[PDB]
């Protein structure tokens, strides 16, 4: 019936990738001179989680930034000063997202608890229990001090209103279990790389998907635009780092290597989009040169794996948080 | 449940794409013209490093 | 001379062997923020312990046999034989503290996080510091350790002679403080730990015994008692024993004795740190 | 000035002795996760003593257990999130051999379980509940457990165990083959980092909350001696 429609559809949409893909992003990045080694040191500890962490978020100013553990406790640092500015407590102890919204007066939480909560940081209560999600809550987003998109275990990822506390589009369609999302500069595209091979791209204001990526072979873990917000990099658990293009959807490059085996859990760009920081499993990051697909440097330090990642609005600062209960800022 | 998924695909199928040459072209270009401003990318003054 | 030349070589290597294990293991708990848990601490006290010894008593002694004589004033005997003292007495209730921390862990499980926390094991180790210096530095800069017998005042009375005279009462009472309680203490709690060992082998046993699923604990618990007992016992049963009877051990079995207590602290490293985390440690560090 | 300094020296001040206030209870309290199949009597052993949060103090020790809901799906990506606590509580209903197997369905539950990579330490309470149904269905003649499960007619008794005061032979059999198939699960995968507690549970049993205390102190006396080289 319908299947061999979508099976045309699907071998058309390859041919036409395949028509587009007459060069590769290695050729024509050959003749540039390398990156060089970059040496990184922990400039920062930062120090004070009872157990692992799985999220931080910077935040519009470089000097704060929040982190969320499974402690029950959401932490708001000072970078700078390595001071706690706030301590959050949680209603629930399992916690796996966080976000510092761009205005610097929400924060939001979400963990295996399907509800998401907004917090006040400027009055520190829960301002909003925002609930309606089916599996567990995977990442959150502020694209103003209104709105929140948030990405759960079902295959659904919504976008909230706080002020009415209710879901005003719903972005389905998916197959697996959406892990993480990563919003565009100008705030009007995001995407979402999930335990399916695919990493979907949305449309906010339509509320539609628009383009799909099926590069990986394994679950997708991490993803984060490039600063241009053309380009997007995803990390998986199949040892492997890609570079999608969202004018040109096939993959542009692959950084992986052979000693390498475990996955990757958080990435990151820097400010000039040539560095891709990536967390991996093996209790280090690995920094690779974007445009060539090798490795520039090795953030090692962590005695757990890494699970957080994050890099300054003015790209001063990169900070790692692991299972390992201490943060680390690195320049 | 399949009419859906086929919609889907007709509807993302029908859009335009540029060559990669022009996407790594523009990529290049953006990580050239923005190197100097990124403080990873070389190591700043230690007067202009805020955590030295 | 030949003769005198080999006694030299091997106390050089029994200090730069001491030496370089406690610095070792003291920059690997110091420098790894994993490796600081609240065993290490009593860990790094031993550590330190060691490393004060191997650093000030026996180099200082192995010069004091070598040259035959003591060219240093005499309070710097007096604060060299304090030094032994505190190194020895801090080291063994040290060790006792750390098998008393093991059997809180094991025989207790539920309340052992309660007990133990990183600031009540700072108590711990300074309670361990201040008994070893009030059996040490009190009753020999105060002068209570000098003997009465005709050839310990005529050697006290001497600078350039540095040979060690105690009374009855200090002798005891230092061999009891340092040695006979931490040992009796330590065969307690080693005792019930290795009763505790088999019980769980036991109920493991019972629980898997036709799929495949104490030789370990007994090997363990060897090395950890059979070298500390016999490195020490044997010089404090002839510690007691030479102020029981004036005549009964000579001086040369005495400072033998004495220095092979004195490579425990040497061994002690091996005994202790050899668990992976401090395996990875020394290769890092190391190399 | 400095006066923003001293405050937040004073605030991070305040907010290091509540972390320290609340550390304390946090290590005085241990978290254990329910993980079982639907209807295996999960619900039952939650009355006995998103996310379904239970806490139970027995000998003045602080229990919290966790029970998830969340979607069916056989991925589990949360299950990462309780590589650190204190046990795994498995509960499966050992009367449903020939019901649609859900014992199959468990063993390959508890498979996939025992050789997590996260999981590669936390031990496992495993419950085999509704004892009374399996031996009401062992008496009757109706369905024969050796028809659902080829290799219990090669299956013999072990020569030590513990029967029950009054229990029949057959239903002996049958309980012993429904643990000794998760016991061999888990010794085959096993190194000693974390092991497996079998028992035999009932819906009227009452001091099912005595067992997971054994457990739990068997299964931190065990972490403590191969700490140490000991055991
Ligand atoms: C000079 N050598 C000293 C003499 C007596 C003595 C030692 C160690 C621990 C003690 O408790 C002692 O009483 C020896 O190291």
């Amino acid at each position: 019936q319908l299947r061999q429609e979508a099976e045309q559809l699907k071998n058309q949409i390859r041919d036409a990738r395949k028509a587009c893909a007459d060069a590769t992003l290695s050729q024509i990045t050959n003749n540039i001179d390398p990156v060089g080694r970059i040496q990184m040191r922990t400039r920062r500890t930062l120090r004070g989680h009872l157990a692992k962490i799985y999220a931080m978020h910077w935040g519009t100013d470089s000097r704060l930034l929040v982190s969320a553990s499974q402690d029950g406790k959401l932490i708001i640092w000072d970078s700078y000063t390595t001071n706690k500015v706030h301590a959050i407590p949680l209603r629930s102890s399992w916690v796996m997202t966080c976000a510092y919204a761009p205005s610097g007066n929400y924060v939001a939480c979400g963990g295996l608890d399907n509800i998401c909560s907004i917090y006040n940081l400027k009055t520190v209560r829960v301002s909003r229990e925002l609930a309606g999600h089916t599996g567990y809550l995977s990442c959150c987003r502020f694209l103003d001090d209104n709105q929140i998109v948030t990405s759960s275990g079902d295959t659904t990822c919504a976008l909230w209103d706080i002020e009415t506390g209710q879901q005003t589009t719903t972005f389905t369609g998916h197959t697996g279990d959406v892990m993480s999302l990563s919003l565009a500069p100008d705030t009007r595209l995001f995407v979402s790389g999930a335990c399916d091979a695919s990493a979907k791209l949305w449309d906010v204001r339509e509320g539609m998907c628009r383009q799909t990526f099926t590069g990986h072979e394994s679950d997708i873990n991490a993803i984060c635009f490039f600063p241009n917000g053309n380009a997007f990099a995803t990390g998986s658990d199949d040892a492997t780092c890609r570079l999608f293009d969202l004018r040109a959807d096939q993959e542009l490059m692959t950084y992986s290597h052979d000693n390498i085996i475990c996955g990757i859990t958080s990435v990151s760009f820097s400010k000039s989009g040539r560095l891709l920081l990536a967390g991996y499993d093996d209790f280090n990051c690995n920094v690779w040169d974007a445009l060539k697909a090798d490795r520039a440097g090795v953030l090692a330090g962590h005695d757990n794996r890494v699970s957080c990642l994050g890099v300054t609005d003015d790209g001063m600062a990169v900070a790692t948080g692991s299972w390992d209960s201490f943060l680390k800022i690195w320049n | 449940q399949a009419r859906k998924l086929v919609e889907q695909l007709k509807m993302e199928a029908n859009i335009d794409r540029i060559k990669v040459s022009k996407a790594a072209a523009d990529l290049m270009a953006y990580c050239e013209a923005h190197a100097k401003e990124d403080p990873l990318l070389t190591p700043v003054p230690a007067s202009e490093n805020p955590f030295r | 001379e030949v003769w005198v030349v080999g006694m030299g070589i091997v106390m050089s290597l029994i200090v730069l062997a001491i030496v370089f294990g406690n610095v070792l293991v003291i920059t690997a708990i110091a420098k790894f923020e994993r490796l600081q848990t609240v065993t290490n601490y009593f860990i790094t006290s031993l550590a330190c312990a060691d490393l004060v010894m191997g650093l000030a008593v026996v180099p200082f002694g192995a010069a004091h046999i070598l040259t035959k004589t003591w060219t240093f004033g005499n309070f710097w005997c007096e604060f060299w034989t304090s030094i032994d003292v505190l190194c020895v007495t801090a080291s063994i209730e040290t060790l006792c503290v750390i098998a008393v921390d093991r059997y809180f862990a094991i025989t207790s499980p539920f309340k052992y996080q309660s007990l133990l926390t990183k600031n009540k094991a700072r108590v711990i180790i300074l309670m361990v510091w201040i008994v070893s210096g009030l059996t040490s530095f009190l009753p020999i800069q105060m002068h209570w350790y000098r003997a009465t017998h005709q050839e310990a005042i005529n050697c006290y009375a001497e600078e350039t002679c540095c040979d060690f005279f105690t009374n009855q009462a200090y002798a005891i009472a230092s061999s009891i403080v340092s040695f006979y309680v931490p040992l009796v203490i330590m065969v307690f709690v080693y005792s019930r730990v290795f009763q505790e060992a088999k019980r769980q082998l036991q109920k493991i046993d019972k629980s898997e015994g036709r799929f495949h699923v104490e030789h370990k604990a007994l090997k363990t618990l060897g090395i950890i008692m059979g070298t500390f007992t016999l490195c020490w016992l044997p010089f404090f049963i002839v510690n007691i024993v030479h102020v029981i009877q004036d005549n009964l051990i000579r001086k040369e079995v005495y400072i033998l004795l004495n220095w092979i207590g004195y490579v425990n602290s040497g061994f002690n490293p091996l005994i202790y740190c050899r668990s992976p985390d401090f395996r990875i440690a020394f290769q890092e560090l190391l190399c | 000035q400095r006066n923003e300094e001293k405050a937040q020296r004073e605030a991070n001040k305040k907010i290091e002795k509540q972390l320290q206030k609340d550390k304390q209870v946090y290590r005085a309290t241990h978290r254990l996760l329910l993980l079982g199949a639907g209807e295996s009597g999960k619900s039952t052993i939650v009355k006995q003593m998103g996310i379904f949060e239970t806490k139970f103090q027995v000998d003045k020790v602080n229990f919290h257990m966790f029970d998830v809901g969340g979607q069916r799906d056989e991925r589990r990506k949360w299950i990462q999130c309780f590589n650190d606590v204190t046990a795994i509580i498995f509960v499966v209903a050992s009367s449903s051999y020939n019901m649609v197997n859900r014992l199959q369905e468990a063993l390959n539950l508890f498979k996939s379980i025992w050789n997590n990579r996260w999981l590669r330490t936390i031990s496992v309470i495993l419950f085999l509940n509704k004892q009374d149904l399996l031996a009401e269905k062992v008496l009757a003649g109706k369905s024969k457990i050796e028809d659902y499960f080829p290799e219990f007619a090669r299956y013999t008794t072990p020569e030590d165990a513990t029967p029950e005061p009054g229990e029949d032979p057959r239903v002996t059999r049958a309980k012993y083959f429904i643990r000794d198939e998760f016991l061999r699960i888990s010794t085959a995968s096993g190194d000693g980092r974390h092991y497996c507690y079998p028992h035999f549970t009932c819906a009227v049993d009452t001091e099912n909350i005595r067992r997971v205390f054994n457990d739990c102190r068997d299964i931190i006396q065990r972490m403590h001696l191969r700490q140490y080289e000991l055991l």
